[PDB]
């Protein structure tokens, strides 16, 4: 590559009008984590309540006033919101040399700033910073992490694969007193693909990934297929650098992420033939309110 | 539609060779390039013979003749030299801000370290070379942990006189 | 209508613990608080282990590992710690301006004096303690005559390396 804003082109050549940017892994947080941005800007905390009630119903008589009563109680919890920023700057003759070439430097530095903002939001959502203690989905220390029943998923028959995969869903179903079913499953990339292309038995027609899509606790009784999604950063997240997989329910009442301020550009300040535009965005960390509805299994 | 040098990177890189990081203060100084070949972007420069010129040759800097500063990435530079300031050109030296530079050390650097200049080539490192061929830029410090041959940002102040180390 | 802590003062006070006094230059630096408890407003800070963090513990600073700067009074700080930067928060360190700080010396200070740091607690004074437990912030000076335990403004420059004093 080069950084000169100027290229030597021939007069008998065609200059194809296509901007090809370099490739990066996809954004992948939208649709895997619920994000709600409705808090007023420059708030400092976020509050949320609960509610629980008790009562009993008995048999009464034509005159005996045995009618019982009900009661209520509440509890409150809180989280926080922090500030960060990124922005660009440029010289005078740089932008004037890019203007007579039809480049629009101020508008070409905003596209990439938005892109890197999305990158930052993704990194905050799916892992932690250890500067604000923003525990991520893949490393939250408040959820239970168990080990697989001797399954390396390489040189392993599909009996072991099925047992290990159903271990996560059977271990989360009994952990909530048989009330909730796993909705989505995130596996390491290396092992989402070993299980994606092999047959159940020596003689079969379906793959061990296509078998657990259905034929599980969640998909047969309620009628939707289980979202076995293949993930990127789970390859070595684990107890001893071993792969982790995550089973969870994916509702706004389990997970949340608060972004009060999305991304802002402030006025330009001119200091001696240099223009400096600062950009700020104010967001908080990922919150896992129900830790018993998220399960980690290591060693796949 | 040029797909050469595609590496399918996990996420965006950090910076380029001589890019700055925004902050309120910066002494940026206009000098004229004196070397026959150009001068690279994140490089150290010495005091020229033209009373406002600079050279890329820092083999003879001393506490009595301290280095002048560090060039910055300009992005509008005559398109004949790829990423350099051509001969007879405004150089834009910086001597107060925070700038990304290239690391030349075996074990790498961490957050707060001394900055040592190797006079032979003009490369920055963590410790002295050991044969009266290195200076210490007294007011200078790192700001990033980086491995060998990687980009790290450092904070620089060239008004503090250098220290000779044998 | 709160009249507690009424002293019927003769005239307005001078400043608060960590307030700044206006001037064109200031390096204000964003760091993340690493100590379990917060960090006070006009306080010295050391270099953290998080590559951008800071600690209030300066018991091990040396000329090789100089202190990082001085925090400033923010006035928007989470209202759970009274006047502090809570854990995991932007710290706003300053290292160039003029700032009001607290004096810890028997005889007080006058206009132009050296600034000595006591590594044991992290308090500023006029002269060295005398048991290899004090540093001199080489580029630093006072700007007000003040008695013991009063507020005095000082001018600070942290790019100059400190001096060890036994």
């Amino acid at each position: 590559m080069q950084a000169n804003f100027g290229f030597v082109t021939s007069q008998t050549a065609y200059v194809e009008a296509g901007v090809y940017r370099m490739r990066y892994p996809e954004i992948r947080y939208p649709g895997l984590i619920p994000v709600d941005y409705s808090a007023p800007e420059w708030i400092k905390t976020v509050d949320y309540y609960s509610m629980d009630g008790v009562g009993k119903a008995e048999w009464i008589a034509d005159r005996a006033s045995d009618i019982p009563v009900v009661g209520l109680a509440m509890e409150k919890a809180t989280t926080t919101v922090h500030l960060a920023g990124i922005g660009y700057d440029y010289g005078l003759e740089e932008v004037n040399q890019a203007i007579m070439l039809g480049m629009n430097l101020p508008g070409e530095k905003a596209n990439l700033a938005r892109l890197v903002y999305e990158r930052m939001v993704d990194r905050v959502a799916f892992t932690g910073d250890a500067e604000k203690d923003f525990k991520g989905l893949f490393n939250n220390g408040a959820v239970t992490a168990v080990s697989a029943t001797t399954g390396n998923w390489a040189s392993a028959t599909a009996d072991q694969i099925l047992a290990d995969f159903n271990l996560g869903i059977t271990g989360l179903w009994s952990a909530t007193n048989e009330m909730v079913y796993a909705d989505t499953v995130l596996l390491p990339s290396a092992k989402h693909q070993i299980i994606a292309s092999k047959r159940l038995g020596n003689e079969a027609t379906e793959t061990v990934l296509q078998f657990l899509q259905r034929a599980n606790v969640y998909t047969a009784e309620t009628g939707r297929p289980l979202t076995i999604r293949g993930m990127r950063g789970l390859n070595t997240a684990g107890a001893g650098g071993v792969s982790r997989s995550v089973f969870y329910r994916n509702s706004p009442e389990v997970l949340k992420m608060h972004i009060p301020m999305r991304h802002r550009f402030l006025p330009v300040q001119v200091v001696g033939l240099t223009y400096k535009v600062p950009g700020i965005f104010r967001l908080g960390g990922l919150d896992i309110r129900l830790p018993k509805e998220v399960r980690y299994v290591d060693g796949y | 539609m040029a797909p050469y040098n595609e590496t399918y990177a996990s996420d965006y890189a950090f910076a380029y060779e001589g890019m700055v990081s925004d902050i309120a203060p910066a002494d940026i100084i206009s000098r004229t390039v004196e070397t026959s070949a150009g001068i690279g972007f994140g490089k150290i420069v010495a005091q020229g013979t033209s009373d406002r010129g600079c050279k890329a040759d820092v083999s003879a800097v001393s506490p009595t003749a301290p280095p002048l500063g560090i060039t910055v990435r300009s992005q509008a530079t005559e398109n004949l030299t790829l990423d350099k300031y051509p001969r007879y050109d405004g150089a834009a030296i910086m001597r107060k801000g925070v700038i990304w530079v290239l690391v030349t050390d075996a074990g790498g650097v961490v957050a707060g370290d001394p900055v040592w200049l190797k006079k032979s080539d003009g490369t920055f490192s963590n410790a002295d070379v050991g044969s009266s061929g290195g200076l210490r830029l007294a007011g200078c410090r790192w700001d990033t942990s980086a491995a060998n041959g990687a980009l790290a940002r450092m904070r620089v102040d060239f008004d503090v006189p250098p220290v000779a180390g044998a």
